[PDB]
């Protein structure tokens, strides 16, 4: 009977694949979890090797078939596309929460119910999370970042050197800063030049004050090394002037050919003699150049860089305080240039970095820019550093952006776990066993660092409940509650004071996606796929 | 932008083209330079009509034949301070037009002052990481017409919540249209 | 069926490990043949139907195909080694295959990898320590020292019985590239010393000159062919009448309309090679072509044309004479006229016709001309003087010096072995593994010598153990301790610090891998 043409799954035929799914995707990502986790290796068909161990770069480059996986995959991407960091954790937490509540759906207990107590339990940890704050600014303030950047260079390629990485990211954020409304501290970042070189190793990338291109001179004959210069920013081609389609030319005396073709010559000299009459010395072009329109520049002595992009440019013009000028036209009917509207840089020396050259910038008058030049081994070396320091700007935006930070490890997790096991008491409802799934559900994280660090783990996690059980009643020892989880011995220790720095904004994001996921995921039972 | 006066536009602001083949034809070493003069001139005086009825957000339908707007224009409009949405379509105009009150205008001889609309805010907003979007909020003679902005982290979420909204509207249109 | 993923393998951590160290230990074997004086060539088969016989050690792996990504990442850290100083392309490979080996040792005692690599860098941080503390300076005005160190650096390929002139020749090539063109930056960039090979006569014919060399002849019989002091002059754009962009049409409906066309266009051309004549020029170098009324018109002046020419050989005919490539007959003025021209002849060698130009003032690009045998030969000589000219300009870069052979490394295992002695916890066996592990460059050397490993080791041990006793080594001629402040056998210590930072970070990322995910058809 049903003529539908297609497979089809009505029962705990489904949930049961669901749940096989979900616990495959956690497992393949649970190798490179916390400081201790090593990193991944994904090679392709043709030799291209690809090491990562960033969380959302392992599910993009997998490809999922499944749409129970794929579900996981666009949360974990959507998760660092909004933050940026906490990519796996929150995945990992997701699939702890379905296989929590597998077992109770499989108990003959309504999902109603499940999915009502699982939403009060995120809404009661969301509520509780925001007790446990530390003000960064009430503090030491310059301390606290430094850490947090160790923190969150810690499960990472640069784990050992992440001192002078860590000052490295947070000067580069204090001199990326932008004024707007002068209301709130707006820190932007993807707006550094991160290039790519081989060659040295990591103490000797250095931090450039000023912004790098990665272009090289035009013309040999142009100098490389002109101090006090004038940047020029331009977006038209500066090559021979061509009529339009719909203008053509229809010689009819002899006498004004060759004229015409002396005049089409003579256009682009005179527009080159009047942009540069104001003194040029740095001109950068989007377009291309003729080899005409260079002998000028050579003879003038002054450089001309083609093939520029546009956000480079951009990014130019605002921290010189230049302004892109499209055309040379103004409020009348003539081609005129001003000098009111050009840069004014310090000295720009193309200096030779492993064969390949590249333009320096140092800072002009206006803002201040900053271009981190990574030097790793081969490829992917470079590429790690490169996803690491993105990773350190991102945290370091987010805790300068929340103004706050909470210990992280296994002891956020364990406070929320205790919390909803003494709120679960209150509810004498359907909905006491949910909240004690959920509180189960946090203590996954604990188990995969106590697993992946190779030590006790039952004997850590009982401690660590005895030691939190005992800082919430009693409230002579209210200090407790800071110890976090030490991962080099296996003992706890002071995660407060000098220890684990995370923003709050990742854990609320992360648990409230989660539990979104689960819900949706949750109220899944019946499969149909139609035949291709 | 604060205090802005929305204006629609459903002509071009490129280079004269006619309904006919045109061409022209050049034979002097002056008359390439004269070309570029008059349509420089004429862009100019385009620019300058616009810029006398004191508009600030410059609405522009979208053109297949040729392009709504040149190179020219669009510096010549940032230079006087006016804000360029060239991406309309031909099936949202009359829902605009109910929305925030201003007739077409398809000829720079028609385009006056009191066929704008007045708006009280025109700025635009910026996610965490999905993409700009545009909000005009303030109109001195507002419809009968609003939006709804659905969110969600999936997009099959935000498709049930979509279909949820459009069970409710239906549900509540038919409560009206019953009376019972 | 439903599964997760399709065509999809993965693995474990152990086995993956095992994988990797055997790879890279199997790749340090097979590099290892082609180290020290008593090394043998190799010869390649590559897949277009050539011969690549020579002996670097990166040009034997850059055409072996391979499917390991651990042979790969140490393909990619030899290439970068070999494209950043040049030198040590097989001593970053065999240091990282005894790191390897040396290391597994402990991974197989259930020990984790990151205090593995705390302790390999706090091990790096320490040789980088002593090798710029027994720092040797070096002055850059003495020319024999110069030569010394390029033949002692040269002394493993087979020019050992050339290199008598091979080092002078790489010492006037690299002062000739040396030029400050504006500001304080002094740029030493090889792209203006072309190395030309041509095929016969005996090697000691080869000789560096004070020019440039270009392959090719003069467009008509009737010009000069050996000129004393010429103003050669360039040009970039071209000498004959082409068409236009704009697309323009002609309508003529009269009859002499074509005759004055066909006038008008030689009156132009004359116009343009009589303002070619005005600056009085010589020898006309344009990349562009020429027709026969140009060509008519610089014979009429007793004037020299070249025609088809490279940009790179344009640039060097300009920084060898002086002059500047201006694309603007009609402004050439005469500053752009270079006069450092001082003979030009042109010669057969061998049915084809070759322009010389010598006797330069002032020359700032060089030719090297090679004259050997085959082609292979020609090639092994011409990567041999680039290695030499990359070794002297590292050298001239930075003065630093240190003892070559196995006196450094004993050295520096010396000093770690002595500073491992104040240390505690886990950290010490690591710490004198790598110390160990450093002997790996003398070992070999000796096997490849008088195959006396053991014996020679404990000598040089002993004699390392001295608190006065730091630049003793191993000769790889005889096989007896000889001391380098008589030999004379030294190396940068830029490059050996280089090698040693590139086997220290090939290490690391290969010592963090545990899982290979492959099969997902890229993207
Ligand atoms: N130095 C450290 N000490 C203790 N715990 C740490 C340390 N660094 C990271 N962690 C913990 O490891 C967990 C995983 O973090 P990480 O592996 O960096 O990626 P993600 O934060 O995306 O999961 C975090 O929840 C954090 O609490
Ligand atoms: N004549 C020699 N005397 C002492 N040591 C030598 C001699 N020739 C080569 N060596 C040593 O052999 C090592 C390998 O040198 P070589 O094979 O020429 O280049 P690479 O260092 O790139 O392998 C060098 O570190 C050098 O110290
Ligand atoms: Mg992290
Ligand atoms: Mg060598």
């Amino acid at each position: 009977p049903l003529s539908v043409f297609g497979d089809r799954s009505t029962g705990e035929t489904i949930r049961s694949q669901n749940v096989m799914a979900a616990a495959s995707i956690a497992n393949i990502v649970k190798s490179s979890l916390g400081p201790v986790g090593l990193d991944k290796m994904l090679v392709d068909d043709i030799g291209d090797v690809t090491i990562t161990n960033d969380g959302a770069t392992i599910l993009k480059l997998l490809e999922v078939e499944h749409p129970a996986a794929k579900v996981l995959c666009e949360l974990a991407d959507l998760q660092d596309k909004e933050v940026g960091d906490g990519t796996t954790s929150v995945v990992i937490i997701a699939a702890e929460l379905l296989k929590n509540a597998d077992e109770l759906v499989k108990q003959k207990i309504h999902p109603t119910s499940v999915i009502s107590g699982y939403r009060l339990a995120c809404k009661e940890a969301v509520r509780y999370i925001n007790e446990n704050l530390i003000v960064n600014t009430d503090e030491l303030g310059r301390d606290c970042l430094i850490n947090a950047a160790k923190t969150s260079m810690s499960s990472k390629i640069i784990g050992i050197n992440g001192d002078f990485f860590a000052n490295m990211v947070v000067d580069a954020v204090l001199a990326i800063k932008y004024t707007d409304i002068r209301g709130q501290p707006r820190y932007p970042v993807n707006s550094v030049n991160i290039l790519k070189a081989h060659g040295r190793s990591q103490m000797e990338s250095m931090l450039i004050s000023g912004y790098a291109l990665n272009c090289v001179v035009g013309s040999q004959g142009m100098p490389k090394r002109i101090v006090n210069a004038k940047i020029a920013c331009l977006d038209f081609s500066l090559q021979k002037t061509k009529m339009k389609l719909g203008v053509q030319v229809v010689i009819t005396d002899p006498e004004k050919l060759d004229q015409i073709r002396q005049r089409e010559s003579d256009i682009t000299k005179e527009r080159i003699q009047k942009i540069l009459a104001t003194g040029a010395n740095v001109i950068l072009t989007t377009g291309g150049i003729d080899d005409m329109c260079l002998k000028y520049f050579v003879e003038a002595g002054a450089m001309a860089v083609r093939r520029v992009l546009k956000r480079d440019l951009k990014r130019i013009a605002k921290a010189s305080g230049a302004t892109i000028l499209s055309t040379l036209a103004n409020l009348e009917g003539e081609e005129t240039f001003e000098a009111a509207m050009l840069g004014q840089a310090e000295e720009v020396v193309q200096e030779r970095i492993c064969d390949d050259e590249l333009i320096l910038i140092k800072n002009t008058k206006a803002r201040t820019s900053a271009s981190i030049i990574l030097r790793g081994a081969n490829d992917f070396m470079c590429d790690e550093m490169e996803r690491s320091l993105h990773d350190a700007l991102c945290v370091v935006k987010r805790v300068l952006e929340s103004k706050s930070v909470v210990p992280g490890g296994g002891a956020v997790e364990a406070a929320l776990s205790i919390y909803l096991e003494n709120y679960a008491t209150s509810m004498g409802s359907r909905e006491q066993l949910a909240i004690a799934e959920f509180a189960r559900s946090l203590l996954v994280i604990p188990n995969t660092l106590a697993v992946n660090a190779a030590q006790d783990s039952t004997d850590l996690v009982a401690k660590l409940r005895a030691f939190h059980n005992e800082a919430q009643v009693n409230p002579e020892r209210k200090n407790l509650k800071w110890i976090g989880l030490d991962l080099s011995n296996g003992k706890p220790r002071d995660n407060k004071q000098a220890g684990v720095f995370e923003p709050t904004i990742v854990k609320v994001k992360s648990l409230k996606f989660a539990t979104e996921a689960a819900i949706t995921i949750l109220r899944i039972d019946d499969l149909i796929k139609l035949h291709p | 932008v604060e205090k802005a006066k929305i204006g629609l536009i459903q002509f071009c602001l490129s280079a004269p083209k006619t309904d006919m083949d045109n061409q022209i034809v050049v034979s002097d070493y002056a008359q390439m330079d004269r070309v570029l003069r008059e349509e420089r001139a004429y862009i100019l005086n385009l620019v300058k009509q616009i810029k006398k009825t004191g508009c600030n957000v410059l609405l522009i339908q979208k053109s297949i034949l040729r392009d709504a707007l040149s190179d020219l224009a669009l510096h010549f409009l940032n230079k006087m301070k006016i804000m360029v949405i060239k991406d309309i379509e031909r099936e949202d105009i009359e829902f605009i037009c109910k929305t925030i009150g201003t007739k077409p205008v398809a000829h720079i001889d028609q385009f006056t002052a009191d066929m704008l609309g007045s708006a009280e805010l025109a700025e635009e907003v910026n996610l965490n990481g999905s993409g700009k979007l545009l909000k005009i909020t303030g109109c001195a003679s507002p419809g009968k017409t609003v939006t709804i902005v659905v969110r969600g982290s999936n997009k099959l979420v935000i498709e049930e919540a979509e279909r949820s909204i459009h069970d409710a509207l239906c549900v509540i249109r038919c409560l009206v249209k019953k009376r019972a | 069926v439903l599964v997760l993923s399709q065509n999809t393998k993965r693995e474990s951590g152990r086995k993956v490990q095992s994988g990797n160290i055997n790879a890279a230990k199997t790749i340090a074997d097979i590099i290892r043949t082609c180290l020290g004086p008593k090394s043998m060539m190799k010869m390649l088969l590559d897949p277009m139907g050539g011969i690549v016989m020579t002996n670097d050690g990166n040009a034997i792996l850059r055409e072996i195909q391979v499917q390991h990504p651990a042979a790969k990442s140490m393909i990619e850290i030899s290439r970068t080694q070999d494209e950043e100083v040049g030198d040590g392309t097989t001593s970053v490979i065999i240091l990282a295959g005894e790191m390897l080996s040396v290391a597994e040792h402990f991974l197989e005692q259930q020990m984790h990898p990151t205090v593995v690599i705390s302790a390999y860098r706090k091990a790096l941080d320490d040789m980088i320590s002593t090798l710029k503390k027994i720092s040797i300076p070096v002055d850059i005005s003495d020319s024999d020292m110069m030569l010394n160190i390029i033949n002692s650096s040269i002394t493993t390929k087979a020019i050992s019985r050339w290199s008598s002139l091979a080092c002078n020749i790489a010492l006037d090539a690299v002062k000739m590239v040396q030029f400050e063109e504006n500001g304080r930056k002094e740029i030493d960039i090889k792209k203006y010393a072309r190395v030309e090979k041509i095929p016969g006569g005996i090697i000691e014919d080869s000789c560096v000159l004070r020019g440039v060399m270009i392959n090719k002849d003069v467009t008509h019989p009737r010009m000069r062919r050996y000129i004393k002091n010429p103003r050669i002059v360039l040009l970039d754009s071209s000498l004959e009448y082409k068409k236009g962009e704009s697309q323009t049409d002609i309508e003529i409906t009269r009859e002499e309309d074509f005759t004055r066309i066909l006038q008008m266009e030689e009156e132009y051309i004359q116009q343009l090679c009589e303002d070619i004549i005005q600056l009085k020029p010589d020898v006309v170098i344009t990349e562009k072509g020429i027709s026969d009324l140009a060509q008519h018109y610089l014979m009429r002046a007793n004037i020299t044309a070249i025609r088809r020419v490279r940009k790179t050989d344009n640039n060097r005919i300009a920084r060898a004479c002086g002059a500047r490539i201006v694309s603007r007959p009609e402004e050439l003025r005469e500053d752009d006229v270079g006069t450092g021209a001082g003979l030009l002849e042109i010669k057969k060698i061998g049915d084809e016709y070759f322009t010389f130009i010598t006797d330069c003032k002032d020359p700032k690009a060089c030719t090297i001309l090679l004259r050997g045998a085959s082609k292979e030969i020609l090639s092994e000589v011409e990567r041999n003087l680039q290695d030499a000219m990359q070794v002297c300009r590292n050298v001239l870069l930075d003065p630093q010096l240190v003892p070559g052979g196995g006196a450094s490394e004993m050295a520096v295992a010396h000093a770690l072995t002595e500073k491992s002695k104040a240390m505690t916890g886990v950290e010490q066996w690591p710490y004198r593994a790598v110390a160990q592990a450093l002997e790996v460059i003398p070992r070999t050397l000796i096997q490849n010598c008088g195959a006396s490993t053991i014996r020679l080791l404990t000598s040089l041990r002993a004699k390392h153990t001295q608190e006065n006793c730091e630049t003793w080594g191993v000769n790889g001629e005889t096989g007896t301790l000889v001391d380098m402040k008589e030999l004379g056998i030294w190396e940068p210590l830029a490059v050996k610090l280089q090698t040693y930072k590139t086997a220290v970070e090939t290490a690391v990322l290969l010592l963090r891998i545990d899982d290979i995910v492959s099969g997902h058809k890229k993207k």
